[PDB]
């Protein structure tokens, strides 16, 4: 459903690049060189709600599409001296899917080298903020008696009794229903709670509050029971309306082809072998290449 | 990938938290018997954190509680009276706490919990700085408690209650406090760069068993014990990497060019040698023999208080947390890449319009 | 959480803001407590704090209006004051061009006062040579002798005033009364008096305490400290041995190989020093010293590849330089691997923070295009080495090499003139500049040339045979 | 003589070559050609500057800075060149 | 299915002829911990002064 911020896309369409609903750009700059891909082009760079974007804006097909949840580190690098003005240089390391990339982004003009700040605030924004699209167990979110709320939250119904039918004897927990997620606490050593987004919600049915995620915390069928069934419909409904009226405009909680072959931060590598036991070491150590050694490989 | 720390189940901790030593624990306080370990981490935030990863994922975190007070230095030992079970320590600045992780099961992967009890607590009257666990004298199956201070005094509870406690003898900032069992022995590193080793039953009386003038004041103190053929105790300065002998004199020494923060003799392989891991402040880790260098990496981060550990069927995987609150596992990255040019051939050099630019470029330098 | 603990803690984890901070509080708050004042002290002398064992400037006065060496006119061989000039680029008459400088470096030395201060300002030193090498505490309101009681409080006071103050004479002072309560039986204070001696002048004062040190108990820092001062009473000969009596104590120590390969390598005899770093290799294997100076000895010895390899190395460990990658380019280039060649001198130019460093990626970038032809290129790429650094011989030699190639003489003349004129050590300019006269005419110019070049490289070739054809012109 | 010798880096560096001539020599073009428009690049940003010492119109000069202390001796070397 | 002949010789001089010699490649010398440390500190001095 939602990719922008979980992968890391590379000569994407002319529509894929266009703000998602819930989306919403803040900085752009132009004449942004790529490097790392040594096709000396230059672009445009953009660091939306989501996920950072660079179209080469004389060829606008070729071009890369960087996730949030997929950065590791982000580094600015002014240099390149007096003999002309301080241009900066934007290193991003990325790891989707246990595949390391990295991309350099060289700003030509030395006119405007702002925006490499912004992004770096934004990333923090996008990490301190991940309760509200992704699904989280027995975290630490009730305080002495109630719930701690996020800041773009407030709670719609406050149910008492609601059983998890997913245990034996540690049911009886409060429900908490909110416009960003629902989350459940237990009442009873109240740290097996379950905090589950509307995000990740695929749909809310009965078989009984059957709630089926979408496809990405997996198939996690998670199934309450509550008192006579009235105020369970009840809930069921509202829960139906309220997650629909979020998939209209998505939030985010965010506040304010062989191109990938060229752009291995490793180099000439997309892979990680069995990680196995090393006897000379003592530590867990990746499979060596059929034939080297350890004393081998030290040595130059 | 060569000399990098390749990645394993790894996450960040916390909204702007931070840690220190003593914080990132590894062992079984669940108490399975199966031999592989869990990660617990508890920062001067107040949120304390246990984890049994598996190679991100959701149901990772076993547990996330907070308590009111920060949190220095969670420990696992035999921390109760009674039994043989291993029990979590967690000392707030002036308070004590022992717990119980006791893990309870579902019919689903997500249906089991996890409830920590107070076994017993112990108000602190100085403000406690760090502290060390061990069988003091001769005791077997039972894991007392010494407490420093940051005030010199160091407290000793004998796992039930208030045992006893002594003044150091001149010292001012606390440095890193261990326990030597092959010798009944309290070390420290006094602020007067004095490595001091204390007997346990003279201090149990109250008096300096020896001392050895390091040339700094050490960051940590780790006495390894796995080896009873010749006993060690490694002492890591801030500038250099000491081995000392057991009577106290340096068995050997490396003048480290670098800034260590944290470091761990881990498991060895030769016969009287010791395998050491150290972090620098430069992300950094090197694998000594004891004074030679075996292996290095590329940390992601600065490592604070690394540990090593059979986790979930793989020996030896190397466990760091940063102070800022990132944790990862790691297994040392052991592949030589070819350095050649990617052979990409979607992504052409585009002629026309850099042919446009060189062509105006040369046009006003042949012009000029 | 509390000040005290969370200072002290910021101070493990080497902040050396958050702790000089929480403790500026904690004495405000409070005119009585000397553990966060001690702390504070620690923090302040520690984010200035380097090693007083790798700052070895020596200033201008020390190089000439100082005299400690024994012999006048020892034998050639035991005294500190290979490839070719024709391969390995220079800095001097002799004194071949290093890896890793560090600053400790003296890379010769001049003859008299006028001759360096006429000569650019870093080329005998790392850095440009000088002429002699609120406030939280002031010095002289607090009496040492009540400070030194407490040896708690007066190790971290002597480092602050040493390192932080750098005030001498205090801290001699403190040391000596430190010293005397301990009743000399500790060897860090001897170690710390022996440095203030031996940065206040005197080496023989200094050389006594580090012995003295040494009875005490053996430590990699007195060895080097012994060293350092063997080294500044020209000896040699004594510091390997010294040296090697400290590697019988320590069998395996990487600083003291590092030390004997440094001595041999200013003795200039490269067979030992490549054996002693190799020693430091199969030690650490990630020592930049070691395997920089392998990497360039195997590069100048017409062997690239294998020097590639040792820079190849020094990019898996994370080090990430201009300096690094422009040798990764010459190294890819002429090991011919002509893929990885120009990226790494982009990488060069876009990690350059200077612009000396920048000439020197352009001018080896004109090197790469002259290899490949299209001398335009080449031509272009030294006149940008000029536009960055205007005293930069090489580039005017080699620009009025491809203008003679042109065919403009003049103009070959007037670069070969600057090129010879900002460095007189190079042979190249005088060769060229004597060359182009010879072949016009001019021979009084030609021997004027040719004898400051067999003056630069006395064991040239051409030169000798253009010496023996003027000189035959004159009879 | 003293003809070099060459290790198992040569022959397989040798070997590297022979496999893949085409993709080095296609991407050393592509090298050289953004080299010459950087070079280019920064040529005519000079010219505009006119940062170049060396620059009908026959010119050469260069600044030589001699002294310690405050007060520093600032010699140019001027020289016409045709 | 024919190979293009290549010459078996090569161009072999028959004089030695006085060119003139260009300057040789100049490998940058790394650097230390301690100097980068000295440069460091000594800029951060010009920064704070120009920057009060």
């Amino acid at each position: 459903a939602l990719w922008e911020d979980r992968d890391v896309r590379f000569d994407v369409s002319s529509q894929q690049m266009k703000t998602r609903p819930g989306e919403v750009l803040i900085d752009c700059l132009d004449s942004v060189e790529d490097t790392k891909g040594n096709n000396g082009d230059r672009g445009r760079l953009l660091v939306t709600n989501l996920r950072i974007v660079w179209h080469s804006l004389a060829l606008p097909r070729v071009n890369l599409s960087i996730g949030y949840n997929c950065i590791l580190n982000i580094t600015t690098r002014t240099a390149n001296s007096k003999l002309r003005g301080q241009t900066e240089a934007l290193y991003v390391l990325t790891k989707c899917n246990s595949t390391r990339f990295e991309f350099i982004f060289t700003n030509l003009v030395p006119g405007s080298p702002r925006l490499y700040t912004s992004l770096i605030a934004v990333h923090r924004a996008y990490e301190t903020s991940k309760m509200y699209r992704d699904f989280k167990l027995r975290s630490a979110l009730i305080q002495n008696k109630q719930l701690r709320l996020l800041p773009q939250e407030n709670v719609y119904n406050k149910i008492n009794g609601v059983w998890n039918l997913s245990s034996d004897q540690g049911n009886l927990g409060t429900f908490f229903i909110t416009n960003v997620r629902i989350v459940w606490h237990a009442n009873m050593n109240d740290s097996f709670n379950v905090s589950i987004p509307y995000l990740q919600i695929r749909s809310v049915k009965i078989r009984a509050l059957v709630i089926e995620s979408s496809q990405q915390s997996g198939g996690y069928v998670l199934g309450f029971k509550i008192d006579p069934v009235e105020k369970l419909q009840e809930s069921v409904k509202e829960i139906n309306s309220l997650h629909k009226v979020y998939s209209a405009n998505p939030i985010f909680g965010v506040d304010y082809t062989d191109a990938f072959v060229a752009y291995f931060a490793d180099g000439n590598k997309q892979q990680d072998r069995e990680p196995v036991f090393s006897e000379e070491l003592g530590l867990a150590i990746e499979k060596l290449k059929d034939g080297f050694t350890l004393q081998g490989l030290w040595e130059v | 990938s060569l000399f990098k720390a390749r990645d394993w189940w790894s996450t960040v901790l916390g909204d702007k938290e931070e840690f220190d030593q003593g914080c990132l624990c590894l062992a079984d306080v669940d108490n399975t018997g199966n031999g592989q370990d869990k990660i617990i981490v508890g920062s001067f935030m107040g949120y304390l954190r246990i984890f049994n990863p598996h190679p991100a994922q959701a149901e990772d975190l076993l547990l996330e509680v907070h308590l009111r007070d920060p949190i220095l230095q969670v420990e696992v030992g035999k921390f109760v009276s009674g039994t043989e079970m291993l029990h979590l320590a967690v000392l707030h600045s002036r308070k004590l706490c022992v717990y119980s992780v006791s893990g309870t099961l579902g019919n689903v992967e997500h249906g089991n919990q996890y409830q920590i009890k107070l076994m017993y607590e112990h108000n602190l009257q100085r403000t406690a700085c760090n502290m060390t666990y061990g069988s003091f004298g001769g005791v077997k199956g039972r894991d007392l408690i010494c407490i420093q201070s940051v005030d010199g005094m160091l407290m000793v509870f004998e796992q039930e209650s208030y045992a006893f406690g002594r003044f150091l003898p001149g010292s001012l900032l606390p440095g890193p406090l261990a326990y030597s069992s092959r010798t009944d022995s309290f070390i420290t590193v006094s602020s007067c760069h004095q490595v001091e080793s204390y007997k346990y039953q003279v201090l149990a009386f109250a008096v300096v068993d020896w001392t050895l003038n390091i040339g700094e004041q050490a960051i940590d103190i780790c006495i390894v014990s796995f080896i009873q053929s010749a006993s060690s105790v490694f002492v890591l300065g801030e500038r250099n990497f000491f081995c000392l002998k057991d009577n106290g004199q340096i068995q050997f020494m490396k003048k480290l060019d670098y800034s260590p923060s944290c470091f761990l003799p881990y498991c060895s392989v030769s016969e009287g040698t010791i395998n050491t891991l150290i972090g620098n402040h430069n992300n950094m880790l090197h694998i000594y023999q004891d004074v030679t260098l075996k292996w290095a990496t590329q940390l992601p981060h600065v490592p604070v208080a690394v540990r090593v550990g059979c986790l979930h069927d793989l020996k030896g995987v190397i466990v760091t947390l940063s102070d800022d609150g990132h944790l990862q596992c790691s297994y040392l990255g052991t592949d030589p890449s070819l350095f050649q040019a990617p052979k990409v051939e979607s992504r052409e050099l585009n002629y026309d319009e850099l042919d446009m630019e060189l062509k105006e470029l040369q046009k006003v330098i042949k012009n000029v | 959480m509390e000040p005290l603990l969370l200072a002290w803690s910021y101070f493990r984890r080497r902040r050396f803001q958050l702790c000089a901070d929480l403790c500026t509080q904690m004495l405000e708050k409070s005119p009585c407590d000397q553990a966060a004042w001690i702390l504070k002290a620690r923090a302040l002398t520690e984010m200035v704090y380097v090693d007083e064992i790798d700052v070895d400037e020596e200033g201008i006065a020390e190089m000439i209006l100082d005299e400690n060496a024994i012999a006048q006119v020892p034998r050639p061989g035991t005294s500190l004051k290979g490839p070719s000039p024709a391969v390995r680029p220079v800095t001097q008459a002799g004194r071949p061009i290093t890896g890793f400088l560090r600053p400790s470096t003296q890379s010769g030395r001049p003859g008299t006062i006028e001759q360096a201060i006429k000569t650019p300002r870093t080329a005998y030193t790392a850095r440009p040579i000088a002429s002699s090498s609120g406030p939280f505490i002031n010095l002289s309101r607090l009496n040492l002798a009540k400070y030194a009681q407490k040896p708690k409080l007066a190790k971290a006071l002597f480092e602050y005033i040493f390192h932080h103050e750098n005030d001498v004479k205090t801290a001699l002072d403190l040391a000596a009364l430190s010293t005397e309560h301990s009743q000399y039986k500790d060897w860090w204070w001897k170690v710390q008096i022996g440095k203030c001696y031996y940065r206040l002048g005197l080496y023989r004062e200094a050389e006594k305490q580090f012995k003295s040190a040494l009875k005490q108990q053996e430590m990699v820092d007195t060895f080097l400290y012994l060293a350092k001062v063997y080294i500044s009473l020209d000896q040699p000969l004594t510091a390997l041995n010294l040296f090697k009596q400290g590697l019988d104590k320590f069998p395996g120590e990487v600083t003291l190989l590092c030390g004997i390969a440094r001595i041999y390598e200013e003795m200039n005899n490269i067979s030992s020093a490549t054996e002693y770093y190799k020693e430091v290799l199969k030690q650490d294997n990630t020592h930049v010293e070691a395997i920089a100076c392998i990497g360039s000895n195997h590069f100048y010895t017409d062997q690239p590849e294998v020097a590639l390899r040792f820079y190849r190395r020094l990019l898996q460990m994370g080090v990430y330089n201009c300096q690094l990658f422009n040798n990764l380019g010459l190294c890819c280039f002429y090991a011919q691997q002509y893929d990885m060649t120009l990226t790494s001198f982009e990488r060069a130019l876009s990690l350059a923070e200077n612009e000396e460093e920048v000439a020197d990626v352009w001018y080896n970038l004109g090197h790469v295009a002259v290899g490949t032809g299209d001398t335009n290129l080449a031509h272009q790429c030294f006149r940008l080495a000029l536009v960055s650094n205007n005293q930069h011989a090489e580039a005017y030699n080699n620009l009025a090499v491809l203008e003679m190639r042109r065919g403009h003489v003049e103009q070959a003349k007037a670069l070969l003139q600057t090129a010879s004129s900002l460095a007189p050590h190079m042979y190249e300019p005088h060769f060229n500049f004597a060359t182009i006269s010879d072949k016009i005419g001019d021979l009084q110019r030609s021997y004027a040339a040719a004898k400051k070049s067999e003056a630069a490289f006395p064991d040239h070739v051409d030169t000798q045979h253009l010496i023996k054809q003027l000189e035959q012109h004159f009879a | 003589l003293n003809v070099p010798r060459k290790t198992r880096l040569y022959v397989d560096q040798t070997l590297r070559e022979r496999e893949a001539g085409t993709a080095m020599h296609r991407t050393f073009q592509a090298d050289l050609y953004l080299l010459r428009l950087r070079a280019a690049r920064a040529y005519v940003q000079a010219l505009e500057s006119s940062l170049s010492p060396v620059s009908r119109e026959p010119l050469k000069l260069h600044a030589v800075v001699q002294g310690l202390g405050p007060t520093f001796k600032l010699t140019l070397h001027l020289q016409n060149t045709s | 299915m024919f190979r293009e002949v290549l010459p078996k010789q090569g161009q072999l001089y028959v004089e030695d002829i006085t060119t003139m010699v260009l300057c040789k490649p100049k490998l940058l010398p790394l650097k230390s911990l301690t100097l980068e440390k000295l440069e460091k500190m000594q800029q951060a001095a010009q920064d704070t002064i120009h920057q009060q």
